[PDB]
């Protein structure tokens, strides 16, 4: 069961400025790590199939960075409708998914 | 593996699988297992191996 | 194959430049000294067949040879002729000379 | 498409519960279906996948014995039934399946279990 | 056009055209001419007692049926179609691999 | 083993794996007709690349293996260190003996020369050096190193007697000493690298 | 569909035994290649192999159709069925296509009648390698195409502005030789059926001594640095500076055949048997000089006193400036 670690574990942020979501797994996957947006008592929304492919109708401000086991997510011009989860979540095995990481404003 | 060649061999069942919405039909069997000379007669991928 | 000297014949176009670029040939161990055009018929149990032969004198290099066989040939018969300049006394040293000139 | 979750329920702990996820807008025998957990205020937790055109199910070793997930295919429907429930697993229970490069595209609606008395 | 004067010749040429049979198949032998344009000559193999060599081997004869005279030019035609005329049967006595 | 489509890019024919992709490329168990390697597992993954022509899908299978060096030690390894200590037997013949330590190292290196000429033609033609080859290397430095030793202490003979026999007893011992240090250097090296 | 009723209306009346503009003009031909690897460099069967993505386009006025999608993207289904050009590789001892899982091939035919071939290929060239030199030398060896039966008035071949592209360079199966760079060239050349347009794409290769130094360089100077140690024995022991001088000699002779099986059978000297040579006949000098120093310290001590003080300088001298003379000529060129 391959265990993926996000971090950070909850984050603050202003408005406007570049931020850097990663995600690190136990063993290897080669580029089956997905972004899920998650905003409250909504279900989750595919941002970044694989690593670096974006999603159809996702903005071009998400863009995601791959390796065997590290990834990042990148987000440039960030809105105000930003204020949820973000998860990563592998799929070279049976699929398991991050801790999450809380966005907030401040 | 062949190391004076940088090559290396390997005996494989390869697979593919995709769905062709022309090949629909309603018999008494539900999956119909021919021949291998009627894939030449249909559309199959072209895949190729890159090394 | 098939058909016999009286159903088909065989013949060079040109006769002597039917067979171009012989001469630009560059064997690594041969050289091409001559080459010649045939016309002739052959007979078989199933009738007579015309036939057209090309054929290439090939003259063999020596270079190669010389320096890869003949020398260390000629080298061993002169280092087995040195033991004569042993003296007599010290057996040992010509007959490990003579013996090792052998197995070379 | 679109996946449609049923309603919340609210069981008392012991009993068995049956949540169905009806797809519209695609034929289920030609994806994943997946079930996914979501407990309040934490990370998602992967139940279990059913491959409909098959049968073939796999579940998390953590879900074993637990749930298990069926398939109805003239329906377009994945139902998952949990055996025995405790005072712990009141969650949201998401429906996915599989998209592109192994990811879970569409999602469902949420289904929130609750055991109490 | 042109081009349909060629595709008009080249399918009457072809049409009614028996592969079986030689140029003058009741008269006189047919006669080939032949050339070799020699591109090299690989290996000459003492072990094996052969030798290897590429060659452009042309080989020229004259067929009655496969004559023309309405468009003034040479017709160089995909080679799939020496499949629909006939050729000669040459071979080698000699070799060993071709 | 990257495989893809010719002639469909990717906005026409995309390949995925059919199963979970650890899952999808499944290896025999008696499936593997190696002598030399080790299979350990596989990878798989999944990219595009940018051709001339556009953008194709390839998917990517890695085998991982690791070279089983049984053979090489009994082939070189095992050669080149008892002849090696058979250059260095030599330092406990008298140094009256002449002929018998000459041919001891005039032979010693003869063999090393037959090891490294047959332990060439295992390896492909490679234009670098590798592990084996720089372990033929010291062995054969250690050789020649014995062999130049002989005739230090045999010049040094009928003019100072003492200074051959001191180091004809110091490189008795010291060859012993670095041959260790070199193969313990070596192995620590290659072996948890 | 329609893409259906594209291609068989294209194929109504169509004739695939003749080339577009068959007594109007020549037809253009931009042709493109992609080198995935060129494989190894034999100079034993004077030969290389390369693996490439060879890519023809032309103009066929009979491909034209009228719709809304502007290009058909094919199989190798369709190639066989139009009009393909015969591009044969002049200088291959050896080439075949390849055929796993389906024919590599590729067709794609445009809204104005543009049609672009491509298809995948191994070619075993042969380029004649002038072996003097070796191996401190350099290559350039070609790969020449032009069609076999379509002379210059029937079928010019013209290079695109990005003709050839090669691909890592790294992950290539060039052992002793290393990728410098590449040239295309067009030419005219003179054949009993008639002028064809030649391509040839150049290689630029050199060769890298990584094997042959460690193969033979490194032995060799260490066989006759190991013959000059016999001048430190004492002239008296006999049979040790024998032994010494013909184990050597047996050790040379051994390491001579083994180096020159790599290469081919050439009547030249190259600078590697030249090399081979030069030692051999050093440790063949001195044996016969310990030879007339054995046979001298009988006749006049005098002149046998000194042979082995002489000897001592004559030799590393003589080897290190043959070394400085040998690497500068042969570095130089
Ligand atoms: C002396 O005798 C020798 C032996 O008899 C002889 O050698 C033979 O040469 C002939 C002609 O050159 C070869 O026949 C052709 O082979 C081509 C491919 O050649 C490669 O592959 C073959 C094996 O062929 C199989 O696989 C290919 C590709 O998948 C198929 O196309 C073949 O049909 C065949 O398929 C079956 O077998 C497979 C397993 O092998 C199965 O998996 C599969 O299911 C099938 O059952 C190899 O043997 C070749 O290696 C040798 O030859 C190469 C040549 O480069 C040498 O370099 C090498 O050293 C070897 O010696 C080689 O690797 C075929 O593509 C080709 O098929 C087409 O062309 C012919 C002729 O025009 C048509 O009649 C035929 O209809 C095919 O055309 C269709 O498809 C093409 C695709 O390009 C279209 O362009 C065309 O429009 C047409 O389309 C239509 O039909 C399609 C279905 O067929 C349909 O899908 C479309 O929609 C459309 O309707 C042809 O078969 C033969 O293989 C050689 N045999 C051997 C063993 O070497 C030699 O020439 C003789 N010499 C002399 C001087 O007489
Ligand atoms: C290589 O060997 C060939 C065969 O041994 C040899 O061919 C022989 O060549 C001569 C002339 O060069 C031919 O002819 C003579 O015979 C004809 C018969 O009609 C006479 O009219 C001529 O006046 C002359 O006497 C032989 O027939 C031919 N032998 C065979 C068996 O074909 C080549 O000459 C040899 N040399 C070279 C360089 O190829
Ligand atoms: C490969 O071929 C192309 C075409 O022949 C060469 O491109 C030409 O380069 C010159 C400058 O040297 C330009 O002035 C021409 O306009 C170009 N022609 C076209 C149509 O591309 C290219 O230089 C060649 N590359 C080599 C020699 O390796
Ligand atoms: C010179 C001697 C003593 C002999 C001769 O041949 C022998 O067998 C003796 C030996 O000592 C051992 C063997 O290596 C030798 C060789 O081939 O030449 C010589 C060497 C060195
Ligand atoms: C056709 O070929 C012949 C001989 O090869 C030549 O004499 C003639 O001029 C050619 N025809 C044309 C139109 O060039």
């Amino acid at each position: 069961n391959i265990v993926m670690t996000q971090s950070p574990k909850s984050m603050s942020m202003s408005v406007g400025e570049r931020v850097t979501l990663s995600c690190k797994a136990s063993e290897y996957v080669g580029t089956y790590v997905s972004w899920y947006q998650q905003k409250p008592e909504q279900s989750p929304k595919l941002l970044i199939y694989g690593a670096s492919n974006r999603y159809t109708g996702v903005p071009d401000r998400f863009t995601g960075s791959g390796s065997a086991t590290d990834f990042t997510l990148t987000i440039g011009s960030v809105q105000a409708e930003d204020l949820a989860d973000y998860h990563c979540g592998q799929s070279y095995s049976y699929p398991t998914f991050g801790a999450g990481t809380k966005l907030e404003l401040k | 593996v062949s190391d004076h060649d940088m090559e290396y061999t390997i005996d494989v069942f390869f697979r593919q699988s995709w769905k062709d919405e022309r090949l629909k039909f309603k018999g008494p069997m539900t999956v119909l297992r021919l021949n291998n000379l009627m894939a030449s007669k249909i559309w199959t991928p072209d895949t190729f191996f890159h090394n | 194959y098939g058909y016999t000297t009286d159903d088909i014949e065989f013949y060079w176009r040109g006769d002597d430049n039917a067979v171009t670029g012989v001469t630009k040939i560059e064997l690594p161990q041969f050289s091409i000294v001559d080459y010649k055009l045939i016309t002739k018929k052959v007979v078989f149990s199933t009738g007579s067949y015309p036939r057209l032969s090309l054929s290439f004198k090939l003259k063999r290099n020596i270079g190669y040879f010389i320096l890869q066989t003949y020398m260390p040939s000629i080298l061993i018969t002169i280092l087995s002729w040195v033991s004569f300049w042993i003296n007599y006394d010290a057996s040992a040293a010509r007959v490990a000379l003579g013996i090792t000139t052998v197995l070379t | 498409v679109q996946l449609q979750q049923s309603g919340a329920e609210l069981v008392k702990p012991g009993a068995s519960v049956k949540l169905s996820c009806t797809a519209s807008g695609f034929n289920i025998k030609d994806t994943y279906m997946y079930w996914v957990k979501q407990r309040p205020e934490q990370g998602l937790e992967w139940i279990g996948r059913i491959d409909p055109a098959n049968g073939d199910t796999k579940y998390d070793p953590k879900f074993q014995g637990k749930a298990t997930i069926t398939t109805d295919t003239f329906s377009n429907t994945a139902y998952l039934q949990l055996s025995s429930l405790t005072s712990e697993d009141t969650a949201v229970y998401y429906c996915a399946r599989k998209g592109l490069r192994w990811a879970m595209d569409y999602w469902g609606q949420g289904t929130s279990v609750t055991v109490s008395t | 056009s042109n081009m349909s004067l060629v595709k008009e010749t080249v399918d009457r040429l072809l049409k009614g055209y028996d592969i079986r049979l030689r140029p003058d198949f009741g008269g006189p032998p047919v006669a080939v001419g032949m050339n070799i344009d020699i591109a090299s000559i690989d290996m000459v193999s003492e072990v094996n007692m052969d030798y290897t060599l590429t060659m452009y081997f042309q080989q020229a004869w004259r067929d009655k049926r496969l004559s023309y005279n309405v468009i003034p030019l040479n017709l160089t035609l995909d080679n799939r179609v020496a499949d629909q005329l006939w050729v000669p049967d040459t071979y080698f006595l000699n070799d060993k691999k071709s | 083993l990257k495989f893809g489509s010719y002639a469909y890019t990717r906005a026409e024919v995309v390949y995925e794996w059919t199963r979970e992709p650890a899952r999808s490329v499944v290896v025999a168990e008696d499936g593997s007709r190696l002598n030399q390697y080790d299979l350990l597992g596989q990878t798989v993954d999944s990219g595009i690349v940018q051709s001339s022509t556009g953008e194709y899908v390839v998917m990517t299978t890695h085998f991982h293996l690791k070279r089983k060096i049984g053979y090489f030690v009994i082939q070189t390894y095992l050669p080149c260190i008892m002849t090696v200590i058979l250059s260095q037997v030599s330092f406990w013949l008298n140094r009256e003996s002449v002929p018998a330590r000459t041919v001891f190292g005039v032979t010693t290196v003869l063999t090393m020369t037959t090891l490294s000429i047959s332990a060439r033609n295992s390896l492909p033609k490679v234009a670098y050096a590798t592990a084996m080859d720089w372990f033929i290397a010291v062995c054969y430095a250690f050789v020649f190193s014995a062999l130049i030793e002989f005739a230090t202490v045999n010049y040094f003979t009928k003019s100072q007697p003492a200074r051959a026999a001191k180091i004809d007893r110091l490189s008795r011992i010291a060859f012993p000493l670095l041959f260790g240090i070199f193969n313990l250097v070596y192995w620590a090296t290659y072996l948890n690298r | 569909g329609d893409v259906t009723v594209i291609l068989n209306n294209l194929l109504e009346g169509y004739d695939n035994k003749l080339r577009p503009d068959i007594g109007v003009k020549p037809t253009l031909i931009h042709t493109d290649m992609y080198v995935n690897s060129i494989g190894p460099v034999n100079a034993i069967n004077m030969e290389y192999t390369i693996d490439i993505f060879f890519a023809q386009t032309w103009y066929d006025r009979r491909l034209k159709f009228n719709s809304t999608i502007k290009v058909l993207r094919l199989n190798s289904n369709m190639v066989g069925k139009i009009w393909i050009p015969d591009t044969f590789f002049r200088n291959s001892k050896k080439a075949d296509a390849h055929w796993i899982t389906t024919p590599n091939r590729m067709l794609r035919i445009w809204n104005d009648g543009r049609v672009l071939y491509t298809l995948r290929l191994t070619i075993d060239a042969e380029c004649q390698l002038q072996l003097h030199n070796f191996p401190m030398d350099e290559h350039s060896c070609p790969l020449e195409f032009s069609s076999y039966g379509y002379p210059r008035e029937e079928i010019v071949y013209q290079w695109k502005r990005s003709s050839v592209e090669v691909g890592d360079t790294r992950s290539w199966r060039l052992y002793q030789f290393s990728f410098v760079g590449l040239r295309n060239t067009t030419e005219v050349v003179k054949t009993t059926s008639g002028d064809y347009v030649v391509m040839s794409v150049y290689f630029d290769l050199s060769r890298r001594m990584g094997y042959f130094t460690i193969q033979t360089y490194i032995p060799c100077t260490l066989i006759v640095v190991l013959s000059w140690v016999s001048f430190w024995i004492n002239k008296d022991a006999v049979p040790a500076r024998t032994s010494l001088g013909i184990t050597t000699v047996l050790t040379m002779t051994t390491l001579s055949t083994i180096a020159r099986k790599s290469l081919p059978k050439v009547s030249y000297v190259t600078a590697m048997d030249l090399f081979v040579s030069v030692c051999f006949i050093f440790v063949f000098s001195a044996l016969v000089e310990y030879g007339t120093l054995h046979y001298f310290v009988s006749s006049q001590p005098a002149r046998a006193a000194k042979m082995d003080s002489y000897a001592r300088i004559f030799f590393p001298t003589a080897f290190c400036l043959f070394n400085l003379v040998y690497w500068v000529s042969y570095l130089y060129l």
